[PDB]
Parts: C-alpha cells; sequence; structure tokens
C-alpha cells in the first residue's frame, strides 16, 4: 500500500523548461515527456525533460513521430544521461490543475506498463513572480472500492498539510485519483550560481552621475514641493470638522497631500546622500 | 563471431606519390581499405569503422559509423602531402576508441605504414606498454618500403603482444601485384 | 624628464637645451603638436607651455622597479579606505 | 562585427548540469558545447544549448578529439522542433584559456563564419560575473613578427525573459536581499566596487614580478599602456578645483536640510493626533 | 592491495587491485568471478555512491576497505 508521505523531487532545471515551453503554446495544451529515477518507496526524482514534434487543433494535441523519441533517448546516453522515462506533463492555461477525460486514459496505460508512474500538470498563465502553480497526480484504483478501502496508508501528519481547492473537487480529484506533494532539493553548485545571477560589475559602482541634469532634477522636485505645502495647510485646517471615516470616503478623488509631500522626501534624501558620498570616496582612491 | 571496433589510419605522406605499386601507392591502398572494411562489416553486421589520416597533423575524417559507404566516398580526395607522424596518430585513435557507443565491444586499430618513421625507439616502447595495459590491440601493415622501418615496428609489436599474447601481428610486403589480391587475404581472415 | 607635478616649461629652457634661438621655438612646438606626438597648449603672453601627454617609450629592467614601487603603495591605499567605510557603517549592512 | 552578447539563465543551468553529469563517462576537467541563438542589429542573443563529446590528453597540446557527426546530427534533431535558432558559437567551462582552443575554433568555424567563444566558469572564488566573451581576429605587428591569429574581448551581460524570471524568483528562496533604498546603494556600489578594484591592482602587482627574470617582457606594448594609466589619473586635488568642489557640496547639502525639516514637522502633527484622541476617548469610556 | 566486498547475502569477495583502476573494471571482475551482470551492480562506500567513469584513487579508497554491493531491482 502506498505511503502518504512519498515525495516528488523536481530539479529546478526541469521547472524552468516546463515554463518556457508552456508559455508559448499560449491557448493550447502542449505536452512533453519526463525522465528520472525511482530512488525508493518514499521518493521519485525527475532530473530532466524534453519536448516532441506534435500538432493539435485547440481542442486537442498529439505527437506525430514515434521514431524521434526512441532516437533522441538512445542518443542522450552517449553523454552521461542513462536515466529512463518516469512520466509526462502537459500545460493547462487558465483552467486550473486537474486531469480530465482523455488525460486519464493515456495516463492509465502507463500504469499498466510501469507502476508508480506520475502525471504532472502546470499552469503558466496564472503564475506570477512569487509562485508557480504545479501539481502531480496518480490515478486511484480502478474501483473495487465499494469495500470503502482507503487508497493509501497513513503514518504521519506529513501528507495532510494542504487544502485542496474547490476547482479540483469540482472535477473530482479525490474521487478518481490523488495528489502528491512537490518538493525541491537544490545542490550546492547551482545555488552558488543562482545568487550570482544578478550581480553587476564593479565598473559601475564607482561611477558618478552627471552634476548637470542632477541639479535639474533637484530644482524640479523642490518646485514641486510648493503646491503640496499649500494644499497641506488647508488639509490641516479642515479636519475633524466632520465624522471620522467621512474624511477618507470624501477623499477618493482628490489626493491627500500628506503622502505626496512625504514621498518627495526619500528622493532628495537617498539621491543627495549617495552622490556626495561616492564623490567623497573616489576623491581619495585615485591619486 | 565477436563484436569489434576498428579504426583504419591511412597514410598520406609525400612518399605516397611514388610508384612501386602499379597505379601509384594511393590506388594501391584504397582498394585494400575497400576490401578490409567489407570484410569487417560482413563478418558481423554491427561492427563499425572510422577513419584517421597522418600528416603534419593528425585528422579525423569519420567517427565510428556502421555504414561503410560513408568511409569510401570520404577517403577519395585525400591528397599526398607532408610528413608522417606516427605516435600522435595512435594516441588520438586511442582517445576516439574510448568513446565507442557500446562498451561491450572490444577494439582494434589498423594502420598502413608508408614512409620512414623518425621516432625514437624508447618512445615506442612506452606507448606500447601503456597500450598493453589498456587492452587496445594494434596490427601493422608495412605496406610501403620495408626498409628503415623493418626493425622498430617489429620490436614494438613484440613488446606489445609479447608475453605470449599473440593477438597482434606485423605483416609486410615487397613491391609487386595488388595488396588486396596477393597479400591481405593471405595471412589470416584479415590484418 | 620632468616630474608629472610640473611638466610645464618656459621658452628659455628649450631654447638653450636645443640651442636654437627663442623666436623659432613657437614653430618648433607647433610642429611637434601637428605631427601628433605630443599634446597640450601654449600660453605665449608669458612665454610658457604646458604638455599634458607624451609618446610612450621603451624602458629598461631597473626603471620598471619604479613602477612596481608606485603601484604597491597605491594599492595599499584602497584597502585602507575600504576598512573605514566597511566598519563605520557596519550596522546598516556589514 | 559583434558589439554585445546576451545570455538567458537556461543556458547557465544547462552548463552546470553537464558539468556535474560527466563523471559517468570520464574524468576530464573541462567540457565543451554548442550555443544556439539568433541576433539582430549586431546584438547577439544566445538561448539554448546542447553538449557534444570531447576529450583531450592533458599532458600535451595538439592531441584532442571532437565528434563532428554527432554535432551535425543533433543540430538536425533540434532544428526539427524549433526553427528560430541556428549555430552561433561554443562554450567551455575551464577557468582559463588553453593553448589549443584557437585550433578548436578553426574547426567549428566551418559551421558558422562568425563564431564566438563564451567562458562560463562554474566555481567562482570571488565576487564577480560568470561569463566572458571572445571573438577571433588577425594581428599585424610593428616588430615584423609574422601575422598572429588571436582572440579579442567583447562585453557581455545577463538578460531575461518574463516567462523565466517567474521561475527564477520562485526559486530564489535562499537568503536575504533587498535591504531597500539607501541600504542597498552603498553596499552595491561602494564596497563591492572597491573589492574589485583592489583585486585588479593585485593582479598587475603579481605580473610585474615575473619580469624579474622569470619571464621575458611580453611587449613594450604592455608597458606603454601602463604608462598611459599612470599618466592619465586625475591631477592632484590641489588647485582651484577645490573651490569648485566646495560649491557643489554646499548646494548638495542645503536641500537635504530643507527635506529634514519637513520630515520633523509631520511627526509633531502625528503626535498631536495621537495625544488628543487618546485622552478624550479615555475620559469618554470612563 | 586487497579489497573486501560484502553483498546482500554477506558473502565476502577478495580483490587484488591497483589505486588507478576504475569502477568499471572491478565491476567486471565481480562479473567474472561470481556471474552477476555488471550493470545491475551499484557500489556503496559509506554514504557515497560510486560512479563508473572514474578511478579508485580519486576516492582515496585504502587497503582492505570493506565495500557494499547494492542491487537496483527492476520492474517486471
Amino acid at each position: 500500500a502506498v505511503d502518504t508521505a512519498e515525495q516528488v523531487y523536481i530539479s529546478s532545471l526541469a521547472l524552468l523548461k516546463m515554463l518556457k515551453h508552456g508559455r508559448a503554446g499560449v491557448p493550447m495544451e502542449v505536452m512533453g515527456l519526463m525522465l528520472g529515477e525511482f530512488v525508493d518507496d518514499y521518493t521519485v526524482r525527475v532530473i530532466d525533460v524534453f519536448a516532441m514534434p506534435q500538432s493539435g487543433t485547440g481542442v486537442s494535441v498529439e505527437a506525430v513521430d514515434p521514431v524521434f523519441q526512441a532516437k533522441m533517448l538512445d542518443m542522450l546516453k552517449q553523454t552521461g544521461r542513462p536515466e529512463m522515462v518516469v512520466g509526462w506533463y502537459h500545460s493547462h492555461p487558465g483552467f486550473g490543475c486537474w486531469l480530465s477525460g482523455v488525460d486519464i486514459n493515456t495516463q492509465q496505460s502507463f500504469e499498466a506498463l510501469s507502476e508508480r508512474a506520475v502525471a504532472v500538470v502546470v499552469d503558466p498563465i496564472q503564475s506570477v513572480k512569487g509562485k508557480v502553480v504545479i501539481d502531480a497526480f496518480r490515478l486511484i484504483n480502478a474501483n473495487m472500492m465499494v469495500l470503502g478501502h482507503e487508497p493509501r496508508q497513513t503514518t504521519s501528519n506529513l501528507g495532510h498539510l494542504n487544502k485542496p481547492s474547490i476547482q479540483a473537487l469540482i472535477h473530482g480529484l479525490n474521487r478518481h485519483y490523488y495528489s502528491i506533494t512537490i518538493n525541491y532539493r537544490k545542490n550546492e553548485l547551482e545555488q552558488k550560481m543562482l545568487l550570482n545571477l544578478h550581480k553587476k560589475s564593479w565598473m559601475e559602482g564607482l561611477t558618478l552621475q552627471d552634476y548637470s541634469e542632477h541639479c535639474k532634477h533637484n530644482e524640479s522636485v523642490v518646485k514641486e514641493m510648493l503646491e503640496l505645502a499649500k494644499n497641506y495647510n488647508k488639509a490641516v485646517e479642515e479636519e475633524d470638522k466632520m465624522t471620522p471615516e467621512q474624511l477618507a470616503i470624501k477623499n477618493v478623488g482628490k489626493q491627500d497631500p500628506k503622502r505626496h509631500l512625504e514621498e518627495h522626501v526619500d528622493v532628495l534624501m537617498t539621491s543627495n546622500i549617495v552622490q556626495c558620498l561616492a564623490a567623497m570616496l573616489d576623491t581619495v582612491v585615485f591619486k | 563471431m565477436v563484436l569489434e571496433s576498428t579504426m583504419v589510419c591511412v597514410d598520406n605522406s609525400e612518399y605516397m606519390r611514388n610508384g612501386d605499386f602499379l597505379p601509384t601507392r594511393l590506388q594501391a591502398q584504397q582498394d585494400a581499405v575497400n576490401i578490409v572494411c567489407h570484410s569487417k562489416t560482413r563478418s558481423n553486421p554491427e561492427n563499425n569503422v572510422g577513419l584517421i589520416t597522418l600528416a603534419n597533423d593528425c585528422e579525423v575524417l569519420t567517427t565510428l559509423t556502421p555504414d561503410t559507404g560513408r568511409i569510401l566516398s570520404k577517403l577519395h580526395t585525400v591528397q599526398p602531402k607532408g610528413k608522417i607522424t606516427f605516435c600522435t596518430g595512435i594516441r588520438v585513435a586511442h582517445l576516439a576508441l574510448k568513446h565507442r557507443q557500446g562498451k561491450n565491444h572490444k577494439m582494434r586499430i589498423i594502420a598502413f605504414v608508408g614512409s620512414p618513421v623518425e621516432d625514437n625507439e624508447k618512445d615506442l616502447v612506452k606507448l606500447a606498454k601503456r597500450l598493453k595495459k589498456e587492452k587496445v590491440n594494434v596490427d601493422i601493415i608495412n605496406f610501403g618500403e620495408e626498409e628503415v622501418n623493418t626493425e622498430k615496428l617489429t620490436a614494438f609489436v613484440n613488446t606489445l603482444n609479447g608475453k605470449d599474447g599473440t593477438g597482434s601481428h606485423l605483416v609486410t610486403v615487397p613491391p609487386g601485384p595488388s595488396l588486396a589480391d596477393a597479400l591481405i587475404s593471405s595471412p589470416i581472415l584479415a590484418g | 624628464t620632468r616630474p608629472a607635478n610640473h611638466r610645464q616649461l618656459t621658452f628659455e629652457e628649450i631654447a638653450k637645451s636645443a640651442k636654437i634661438t627663442v623666436n623659432e621655438v613657437e614653430l618648433l612646438v607647433m610642429k611637434a603638436l601637428s605631427v601628433g606626438l605630443v599634446k597640450g597648449s601654449i600660453d605665449e603672453v608669458d612665454k610658457r607651455v604646458h604638455m599634458t601627454w607624451v609618446q610612450p617609450r621603451v624602458l629598461d629592467l631597473q626603471q620598471i622597479k619604479g613602477m612596481k614601487d608606485r603601484l604597491e603603495f597605491w594599492c595599499t591605499d584602497v584597502k585602507s579606505m575600504e576598512m573605514l567605510v566597511e566598519h563605520q557603517a557596519h550596522d546598516i549592512l556589514t | 562585427a559583434v558589439q554585445k552578447v546576451v545570455v538567458h539563465p537556461l543556458v547557465l543551468l544547462s552548463v552546470v548540469d553537464h558539468f556535474n553529469r560527466i563523471g559517468k563517462v570520464g574524468n576530464q576537467k573541462r567540457v565543451v558545447g554548442v550555443l544556439l541563438g539568433s541576433w539582430q542589429k549586431k546584438v547577439l542573443d544566445v538561448s539554448n544549448s546542447f553538449a557534444v563529446p570531447f576529450d583531450e590528453d592533458d599532458k600535451d597540446d595538439s592531441v584532442w578529439f571532437l565528434d563532428h557527426d554527432y554535432l551535425e546530427n543533433m543540430y538536425g534533431m533540434f532544428k526539427k522542433v524549433n526553427a528560430r535558432e541556428r549555430i552561433v558559437g561554443w562554450y567551455h567551462t575551464g577557468p582559463k584559456l588553453h593553448k589549443n582552443d584557437i585550433a578548436i575554433n578553426e574547426l567549428m568555424k566551418r559551421y558558422c563564419p562568425n563564431s564566438v567563444l563564451v567562458i562560463i566558469d562554474v566555481k567562482p572564488k570571488d565576487l564577480g560575473l560568470p561569463t566572458e566573451a571572445y571573438i577571433s581576429v588577425e594581428e599585424v605587428h610593428d616588430d615584423g613578427t609574422p601575422t598572429s591569429k588571436t582572440f579579442e574581448h567583447v562585453t557581455s551581460e545577463i538578460g531575461a525573459e518574463e516567462a523565466e524570471e517567474v521561475g527564477v524568483e520562485h526559486l530564489l528562496r535562499d537568503i536575504k536581499d533587498t535591504t531597500v533604498g539607501t541600504l542597498s546603494q552603498r553596499i552595491t556600489n561602494q564596497v563591492h566596487g572597491l573589492k574589485g578594484l583592489n583585486s585588479k591592482l593585485l593582479d598587475i602587482r603579481s605580473y610585474l614580478e615575473k619580469v624579474a627574470t622569470g619571464k621575458l617582457p611580453i611587449n613594450h606594448q604592455i608597458i606603454y599602456q601602463l604608462q598611459d594609466v599612470f599618466n592619465l589619473l586625475p591631477d592632484v586635488s590641489l588647485q582651484e578645483f577645490v573651490k569648485a568642489f566646495y560649491l557643489k557640496t554646499n548646494d548638495q547639502m542645503v536641500v537635504v536640510y530643507l527635506a529634514s525639516l519637513i520630515r520633523s514637522v509631520v511627526a509633531l502633527h502625528n503626535l498631536i493626533n495621537n495625544k488628543i484622541a487618546n485622552r478624550d476617548a479615555e475620559k469618554k469610556e470612563g | 592491495m586487497q579489497i573486501f566486498v560484502k553483498t546482500l547475502t554477506g558473502k565476502t569477495i577478495t580483490l587484488e587491485v591497483e589505486p588507478s583502476d576504475t569502477i568499471e573494471n572491478v565491476k567486471a571482475k565481480i562479473q567474472d568471478k561470481e556471474g552477476i551482470p555488471p550493470d545491475q551492480q551499484r557500489l556503496i562506500f559509506a554514504g557515497k555512491q560510486l560512479e563508473d567513469g572514474r578511478t579508485l584513487s580519486d576516492y582515496n579508497i585504502q587497503r582492505e576497505s570493506t565495500l557494499h554491493l547494492v542491487l537496483r531491482l527492476r520492474g517486471g
């Protein structure tokens, strides 16, 4: 019986390729094939993934060349990647994440060919800089479940940390299959890279901004301060003259000069400070 | 039957333009290559073959390929030029044999010698001994002028396959009729 | 020859050192400028010239010790200046 | 020809994966591969890559192996799934230039008449940037030395795509960053500037030792350049330049004074609101 | 230069090798002397998992080290 705790480890490279491929077939369910190994009864690890030749019609897709797959795979071995197939993935734009209809059928034959298969679904159009939407599933048994048997065993809290969404319940996730938790496990060297990925050259740090143009910006903001001071005086004068929330509620059109006054500070400051400091340093370090 | 990888290292030095063999040594060797590789593939279909050439640099012309035609159409328009350089050729063929597609194959080198070899003997002995411990088998045709190279090669092959290894040969030939006709089919199946 | 602190000089000095009469020297330096081997400007009202850059030349295995000497204690100045700002502002970000 | 080159993150992660994988086929200390890309208006963009078998007998130059008809085969297999991209150049992961790579370049140039080299050093030992770009040229000489075939430098940077930076940021859960505003300026553009400048001067310092008979003066060229460096550096900060400096410092600080004053008045105003509100409601709720 | 191998059954196998040998070779030696196919063998040495393409002196294995064989079972 399958343990509740078993993870899927995906290896950071695979994720980037899944996205850059999904966000291209913009309105179509592009698909691909996924390579890894079964470390253990509590694990599956995916290490790489690659696309295929395929065509579709908006309502469907499928791949057309079967030879290309075996040839590519057998080629890769000559350069240290002997790993084999463990699953497949396809992108759902904007729908959400679930398996539906045909996707179960092409899935289920994998499980007749290789138990412990995994189907992954990603959504590239809801995702945003903070977070990506990924899910990984496997089919519930082909019933004989009137027995009321649980699909899985549990001996940990480790699998009940997350709340299933309404959408997958609509399409029936716990009724026909089950979700499996995604986990990341970066190694040392790639994470050393990943922080360099934004560093910018020393050449720039010591450079001064032009002093002209800079003065122009200073005069621009200082002359912008006036109107805000003038408005601020009235805004101070008139408050508490009416009920408290009816201050804000009547201030949805016209701006409130406090914030616009305040946020022109942090522009005279910061700018003037850093420019004067940088000049003050480099006047010594060169001759 | 046994699966084998074979690299044929043709010779193209200046000396190849002379005329001991009837048309000119170039045509004296091309036919030999044509027969030996037919023998390699027809012996068993998944053996595979590649091509190197020795000049003032070594150069690879076609990596281990299962179809002989690739070699033949390739061997044409090789031109006689420069000076032979033996050691570097054998080294680069060792490299290229490591990267074979199926490690269950064992491997061979064939080379045609057609010029004086300006090598120091004690360098050949080192190369031979390390090749000995790497399980690579070499097999020399003293195709061209037998003299000058008659000794060094023989001592080399001895130090390699010696200690009663027996798997590696030297064979040699005077001027006369075709190599493939009179010579190559004679000593054993090939080599 | 002259140290970079000055590299400024009067008519009389050249006129003697090249033993050519003073009234010619202007044309001489103008020639020098025009062929492009030296750069600067001339300030005739007080008979002075300023020469800010000059053609590089080969030099020997002992002169370069001067280069290494200057560069070494230029180098130490950078580390010294870094210690200060890396220390005094430790609390903003170390 | 080329004025600049832009690299997408997918290439860098690919390089690192290759470097870690090779251990299953050899023991070498370098790996080599092909760059697929495109370009316009002399700005070159590299997007994708695959790695081809290579090998070298370390103890000598001039003895190395590089597999053509695997490269051609893969290039064919890729073209069938993305028509946008074409051979552009090659990369290797060594920390330093090697004697024979000009002789690699003269091979692979047969696949693209303009080919560019990118060094992607996978184990940094400093603050720095992970890539360098090189193009091949012919040099004349004034010494009458024969014409030399040699590399030349090209400026480089990392670029980005909206479909990837979502993934990069989803993965950048490792450490602190974004100490906002004035905090990030001085770190990013004073300290990490000075550390770099110092490392450069140490490098020159070391080279000028070897010329103590350890090595031949490589050219009077390098000495001419050094003399330009020590000649150009700004004039002694001793003349009426000083007056011009004080003027701007006064003007730079005056407006700071003004802004600080504004900053305090608002705090007083907020104070009053807090005070009255408190006491009134207190007495009311009592 | 003697090496001890432990299998799942606990049988001990003795090997005379050299520090510059490769894992492919020792896996083949085991294939010869016991009959196990090479590619089913995985080698374990404390935590590290040994990779075929490189040499014992790279892992600085010493004399009479005890070394574990693990079998990657296959689906059926």
